[PDB]
């Protein structure tokens, strides 16, 4: 019987195929004047209609790149598969939809950096004594889970200026500590001291020559070596193909910016890297500590997963901050940094316990919907990410994408892609909208109305002007 | 609405002068307009900065503008077997202006001071200072609250109560319809923050030069706490005035406060005692709430309704994502002895880092309505990120949610275009208030005159 | 300590006059000086401060000037108000350290003083003392020498002298001298005199009596 | 309107102490330095010390280490001056002094206290009449007014009648007690004509005596 193929009374085979996914168009020169060219595919056939003259796209999804998941992220320069498939091609016609699914492995002795960064105001002294050992117990607690690990290390306290800094007498600025009984160092903002490498005791040796200085105010300039030490690549030394954790530790407050106007600094930090072969942030005193907002930026950009390892009296703070920059995890620190190892230990487990996907440059005619299943084998409908996930683990996704009517251009290409991931799955998108016969239409056909029109897919089409 | 984007008028100062920091429109004793510049990195004698006054006269040409001078050299005065010194290097002079009467308060938050007995020494630290003018008469005159002459020693004996070694006074000014000064002084007691007021009269009457530490009698200063929830609240970052309590014989003030409680920011309404009538929370921290306050009735009940700017708020967005827009929340007044409630109105920017709300400039009746209105600065706003400033209509219920006209920074990036605003007078005599917006990283103040409605 | 010497010690002047004290300091005191004005019989009004700044409600008519270690206070036309004591202070060092003083004093036409000489009374005699008075009043200028002599030589042990204000009527002083003896010694020696010596005169004026002799 | 004022005089014997006062009238007496200036008539003016009164730090000069302690209770407004173990010399007038604008001026004073250190007992006057001896237009009286202790009296001539004319000195310690005297002068038709008296009242004994001049 008829169908809305038939009863919505089409021009060409274009708009039958745009009336519904089910509709199909017959191309065919012997075909009944009554007879409606654009119906199911069966009932063409059942009216004779010539199999090849039949114009019928369905809409598929054919992987293009499977790569299987790997193993272990050890070895190779970084051939590790984490993702899969990692490229598909898909197909949709006008109205449709079509499912495919995406694996994702949390994979095993995958490489690490970590960059310690550390306040060195004066309520840190004794925080230096018990990390001198640090590098080597970190060694060997990471070594069961990587076969890769770097560490590096950088010390701030705050930017070296009135108010901030005491600035008499002279003998101040060469020893803040010159009223007590004791040497310090100059103030200093942000100095980078040993670039990521995999020879641990130099972590060790560096940070035994290593002391605190002191300031005035008790909020610091932690902000101000975040942001250094994220944009400044090539000087922290950060690896393309590991995970990446910037452990801040701190006793106290921190400056926001906005703050730097009490010391005449109005410059908005420009999120660039000011570090040059000195190893000190060079803007410290003429630029503004930076904002959250490009805090969370540049994190993101890099891939640092930053870590607040603070003392008790401002966990809530930090964890209250933390809220405000995603992907940050916060560790409570002793006051003299005893703890400091396993608190490392257990952020880097919390951070490979999730897998939060992301999507790219989706284009707006096309809409995604997601099944999650995590842990064993429960579907979740509508979620895409999973949680409470050990090293090795493997989830999936079930992924349905839907297009609105017929985006003008015909092929566009997006990602899916895990928050911190360096895999990822890209789709190719391929619109059929339009019909074969058509790059074999007459214009100006002796059979449309002398000319005045055009013959394509077995009907006569007015002309371009008409 | 009906300020003219066409036809500005320009005044500018050095290269590097950072003129149009700050700004106000200053009043001769025959009522002629002129605007008053600060420029706090102007260089002083010794080829160094120590920031800058300018009074430009109203012309539509724009142009240069003289000097208002000020003495620029440091001070040192052997007295009671002590040593006073003053440091002006770097202080930035003209960081902030006001204009009251005939007469100009400009200040140098950051001008050092330091006193020395034998060994020991007050420590060279940041109180700050104004210097006022008449500018008519020629007369000139100092105010250095935050000046003392006790010894480091006893501040570290005394665990640093009411220390004032840092206040900055001067980082923000205001004065009363009365003609009462009131300093902004975000340092002061440890950085907690504290407020100095005093009479301009007695200002002028008590100042000599040369003394470096002399008695205010009629002074009055706020107060330290030994509340966690206001240290490094820089408590006066931002300072304003107005009518909230019901009795006309009293004046108000209202201070910023954007770190108040581990950066979550406050705004609080006094008495001019310093007793607290109210206090407004931040939303989100670090969002610098209090950032700037603006007063103002915009509901034409004759009730005065507070503005609070929040530069750095992060608007929630798609994707459990949050983007640095900055926001701006209306307080409307209750009728009679009532608290301030929830905000009535929240502004909030689109320009991501645009800080919407770092200033918010009363407008007065710019259409001639009946209500009063505002501009908002976004300084690095705008689909370029050169900066904005938005304009937004008083209405019975409040603020309309949409600007009536958005004004885009004639400057290049970086200017800072709306740093600093200042509206409610009419330079021109045409009977339509206009309008004063500085570009400091330009060197450069542009005038929007406002014209009959289209 | 700093030292302040303060000169002159006291100036004699008229209505009208235009006057000048002076302060010297033994080290240079930047200004870090103030000046003071006592009453007779009455407390202390600051007049300047910083060397050179009136304090409230000071008349223009004084002012201060001077620097390094050498200042001066100046009075414009002396009112009646104006003759009292004036006193220099530095604030320069502590301790706070003062002025000698300075006494502004009324001038006027000298005046030889009236003497007169009194013996012990009945009753003081009759409790075992004997003091002879001798009054000296109404002269100018102020400085006087009194002598007393019992038969004709000097005496020193057990005189008792007393001043009196520049008297308000006539702008002239008086003084009063008491020798005071036992009644036993008083009566060893017949004559008892008072010499005065004064500027209106080369010869002292010279006034006594006889005991029991009358 | 800015005053101090200070306690009323005290009378103290040697060796005890003694505590005075300079309460705030019209201010806060936290808002300046508080300083004590002691004066004697030979020695003048001397700088004893100060105290600002927030905090209570003093500083003395080191001739008054010892017997001056300042001390201030911004409660009552009021600024305080110890002296302790005291001495003939400490007899002075004291005054409390604040600067007017300069942190380290002197320009407001007190009224000033009086001290009298001694240990001479309650005594009362002994009154002599001076009649001149055994000649001109103008004659003169005296009368004598010796050993009484505290100060101070009053003196007049015929109940206050006779007043033109005279001079009454200034008291003078003569051996822990004061000796006093008076003259007037009329002219010899008066006297002794006319009765004239010598009238003497020393309240801190109550005692009102009242010689009558006799010639001799
Ligand atoms: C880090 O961020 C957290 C989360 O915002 C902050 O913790 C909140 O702090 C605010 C302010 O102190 C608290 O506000 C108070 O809420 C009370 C009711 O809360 C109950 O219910 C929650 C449910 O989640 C419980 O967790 C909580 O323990 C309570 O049982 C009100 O009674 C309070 O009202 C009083 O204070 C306000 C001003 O704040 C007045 O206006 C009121 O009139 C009244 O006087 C108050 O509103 C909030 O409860 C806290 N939440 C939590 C979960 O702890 C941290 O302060 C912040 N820390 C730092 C360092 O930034
Ligand atoms: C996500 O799960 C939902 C079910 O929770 C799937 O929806 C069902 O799909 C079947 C297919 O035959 C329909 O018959 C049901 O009516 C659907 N249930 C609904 C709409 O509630 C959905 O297909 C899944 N999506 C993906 C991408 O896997
Ligand atoms: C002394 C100081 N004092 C305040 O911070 C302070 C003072 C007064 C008030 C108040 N007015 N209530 C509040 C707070 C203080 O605590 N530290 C000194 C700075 C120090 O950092 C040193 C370094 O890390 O190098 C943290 C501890
Ligand atoms: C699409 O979903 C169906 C079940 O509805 C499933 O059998 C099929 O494998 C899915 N397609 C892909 C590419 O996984
Ligand atoms: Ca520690
Ligand atoms: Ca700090
Ligand atoms: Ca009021
Ligand atoms: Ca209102
Ligand atoms: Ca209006
Ligand atoms: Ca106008
Ligand atoms: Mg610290």
């Amino acid at each position: 019987g008829p169908n809305i193929c038939t009863t919505r009374g089409v021009s060409s085979c274009q708009q039958c195929l745009a009336v519904s996914p089910m509709c199909a168009w017959c191309s065919d020169e012997a075909l009944p004047l009554g007879s409606p060219r654009c119906d199911l595919k069966e009932n063409l056939l059942k009216d004779n209609c010539a199999p090849e003259s039949i114009e019928f796209p369905v809409s598929e999804a054919r992987v293009l790149e499977d790569r299987p998941l790997s193993d272990k992220g050890s070895g190779d320069s970084s051939q590790v598969t984490q993702v899969s498939p990692q490229r598909i091609a898909l197909r949709l016609r006008p109205d449709d939809s079509k499912n495919f699914s995406i694996q994702v492995r949390q994979v095993e002795d995958y490489p690490v950096d970590i960059y310690y960064l550390m306040d060195l105001s004066y309520s840190m002294k004794d925080d230096l004594w018990s990390i001198q050992n640090l590098g080597t117990k970190l060694a060997t607690q990471m070594r069961k889970l990587t076969s890769n690990l770097r560490i590096g290390f950088g010390a701030f306290v705050d930017k070296p200026v009135s108010p901030y800094m005491y600035i008499s007498p002279p003998e101040a600025l060469e020893n803040p500590c010159y009223d007590m009984k004791t040497t310090c160092l100059p103030m200093f903002g942000y100095k980078h001291v040993l670039t990521l490498t995999d020879q641990v005791t130099r972590f060790n040796e560096e940070v035994k020559k290593q002391s605190v200085s002191r300031n005035r105010d008790a909020p610091e300039g932690g902000f101000d070596a975040i942001m250094q030490a994220t944009v400044c690549d090539e000087k922290i030394g950060w690896r393309n193909d590991a995970s990446h954790l910037l452990v801040f530790t701190t006793d106290a407050k921190t400056h926001i910016a906005l703050d730097g106007r009490l010391a005449g600094i109005v410059q908005p930090n420009d999120g660039q890297c000011h570090v040059g072969s000195d190893n000190h942030y060079s803007a410290s005193t003429t630029m503004d500590y930076p904002s959250l907002g490009l805090m969370t930026e540049k994190l993101s950009q890099k891939n640092i997963n930053l870590i607040f390892a603070v003392t008790e009296n401002v966990v809530n703070l930090y964890q209250n901050y933390s809220e405000l920059i995603p992907g940050t995890t916060v560790g409570v620190l002793s006051m003299d940094s005893s703890n400091v190892l396993q608190l490392i230990v257990d952020a880097y487990g919390k951070i490979r316990s999730k897998v939060e996907l992301e999507v790219r440059d989706l284009p707006e005619e096309l809409s995604l919907s997601f099944n999650a299943t995590c842990l064993n084998n429960e579907v979740i409908p509508g979620l895409k990410s999973c949680m409470g996930l050990k090293i090795g683990d493997t989830v999936s996704f079930s992924i349905e994408a839907k297009v609105r009517g017929c985006p003008q251009e015909k092929e566009k290409s997006f990602t899916i892609k895990p928050v911190g991931f360096k895999d990822s799955l890209i789709v190719q998108v391929t619109f059929d909208c339009d019909c074969a016969c058509q790059a074999q239409a007459e214009p100006n056909s002796h059979r449309c109305n002398n000319g005045n029109g055009t013959f394509e897919c077995g009907v006569c089409r007015c002309g371009p002007g008409w | 609405l009906n300020l003219d984007p066409v036809q500005l008028t320009f005044y500018a100062g050095p290269n590097g002068s950072q003129f149009g920091f700050s700004l106000d429109f200053h009043k001769d004793s025959h009522g002629r307009v002129a605007i008053v510049v600060g420029a706090p990195r102007t260089l002083g004698p010794s080829q160094e900065e120590t920031g800058g006054v300018f009074l430009c006269p109203w012309r539509a040409e724009g142009g240069q503008c003289p000097s208002l001078l000020f003495d620029l050299r440091d001070e040192t005065r052997n007295v009671g077997s002590q040593t006073l010194q003053t440091f002006k290097a770097r202080q930035g002079l003209g960081a902030s202006v006001v204009s009251w009467s005939d007469v100009i308060v400009a200040c140098a938050p950051w001008q050092h001071w330091n006193v020395l007995e034998k060994t020991e020494e007050a420590e060279k630290t940041p109180v700050g200072s104004c210097f006022l003018a008449q500018p008519e008469s020629g007369r000139r005159a100092e105010y250095s609250p935050c000046r003392g002459n006790t010894l480091s020693r006893i501040y570290v004996e005394n665990d640093f109560s009411w220390d004032k070694r840092y206040c900055e006074a001067g980082f923000s000014s205001v004065v009363t319809q009365a003609g009462e000064l009131v300093l902004g002084a975000p340092g002061g007691y440890y950085f907690l923050g504290l407020l100095a007021q005093a009479p301009v009269a007695d200002i002028f009457s008590s100042y000599r030069p040369g003394i470096l530490l002399w008695h205010v009698s009629s002074q009055s200063l706020s107060f330290d706490s030994s509340n966690p929830e206001y240290f490094d609240g820089y408590w006066g970052y931002s300072v304003a005035v107005g009518e909230f309590d019901g009795d006309l014989n009293t004046t108000e003030y209202v201070v910023g406060a954007p770190t108040w409680s581990w950066t979550l920011g406050a705004v609080e309404i006094l008495d001019s005692y310093y007793q607290r009538l109210h206090r407004l929370r931040g939303e989100q921290m670090a969002s610098y709430f209090g950032h700037s306050v603006a007063v103002t009735d915009v509901n034409g009940d004759g009730r005065h309704d507070l503005l609070v700017g929040a530069p750095l708020y992060m608007e929630s967005r798609a994707d459990r994502k949050l983007a640095e827009v900055g926001r701006v929340y209306l307080f409307l007044q209750p009728r009679g002895p009532h608290a301030l409630g929830a905000p009535s109105l929240l502004l909030t920017g689109t320009q991501l880092y645009g800080r919407f709300g770092s200033a918010i400039a009363p407008l007065g009746d710019l259409d001639r309505d009946g209500y009063n209105d505002i501009a908002v600065a976004a300084p690095y706003g705008g689909p370029s990120g050169r900066g904005q400033v938005l304009v937004f209509l008083g209405q019975s219920e409040g603020l309309r949610s949409r600007p009536s006209q958005v004004l885009d920074s004639p400057f290049p990036t970086g200017s800072a275009f709306g740093f600093s605003l200042r509206g409610a007078v009419d330079i021109d005599d045409n009977g339509y208030p206009d309008l004063i917006v500085g570009a400091y990283g330009a060197n450069q103040v542009a005038v929007y005159r406002a014209q009959p409605v289209v | 300590d700093i030292l302040m010497t303060q000169s002159p010690s006291s100036m004699s002047v008229s209505l009208g006059d235009t006057v000048s004290i002076t302060c010297h300091a033994s080290q240079g005191i930047s200004s870090n000086i103030g000046w003071l004005q006592q009453k007779p019989g009455k407390s202390f009004m600051g007049l300047i401060y910083y060397g050179t700044n009136l304090v409230d409600g000071v008349p223009s008519r004084f002012s201060g000037s001077g620097s390094g270690a050498d200042y001066s206070l100046t009075i414009s036309s002396l009112d009646s108000e104006d003759f009292a004591d004036y006193y220099c202070v530095q604030y320069a060092q502590l301790p706070y350290t003062f002025g000698g003083g300075t006494k502004l004093e009324i001038k006027r036409a000298d005046a030889a003083p009236t003497v007169s000489i009194f013996p012990p009374s009945s009753e003081q005699l009759t409790s075992g003392g004997a003091s002879v008075v001798c009054f000296l009043n109404n002269f100018y200028p102020k400085d006087i020498n009194v002598k007393w002599k019992i038969d004709g030589s000097e005496r020193q042990n057990g005189v008792l002298n007393s001043w009196t204000d520049q008297d308000s009527k006539d702008s002239t002083y008086s003084m009063s001298s008491t020798l005071t003896l036992t009644k036993d010694e008083y009566e060893r020696h017949n004559s008892y005199t008072c010499e005065a010596t004064h500027k209106t005169s080369t010869s002292p004026i010279v006034k006594s009596f006889n005991r029991n002799e009358c | 309107e800015v005053q101090l004022q200070q306690s009323g005089a005290e009378l103290v014997k040697p060796g005890a102490s003694v505590k005075l006062s300079c309460t705030a009238s019209g201010f806060n007496i936290k808002d300046t330095y508080v300083h004590w200036v002691k004066q004697r008539p030979e020695q003048g003016l001397e700088w004893i010390g100060r105290i600002d009164p927030a905090n209570g730090y003093t500083k003395y000069d080191p001739k008054f280490q010892g017997k001056a302690t300042i001390t201030a209770d911004t409660s009552s407004n009021t600024a305080y001056l110890q002296l302790s173990s005291l001495t003939s010399e400490d007899t002075a007038v004291y005054y409390c002094v604040r600067p007017l604008y300069d942190y380290y001026a002197m320009d407001y004073w007190g009224q000033g206290t009086s001290v009298t250190v001694s240990s001479a007992k309650t005594t009362a006057p002994s009154v002599y009449p001076l009649a001149p001896v055994c000649t001109g237009s103008s004659v003169t009286l005296g009368c004598l007014v010796k050993g009484y202790f505290p100060e101070p009296v009053t003196l007049t001539w015929n109940s206050g009648s006779l007043s033109s004319g005279v001079h009454t000195f200034p008291a003078v310690l003569q051996s822990d007690l004061y000796t006093l005297s008076s003259s007037v002068t009329v002219t010899s038709s008066t006297w002794p004509s006319q009765s004239i008296t010598c009238n003497v009242a020393h309240p801190a004994s109550s005692t009102k005596v009242d010689k009558k001049i006799e010639p001799r």
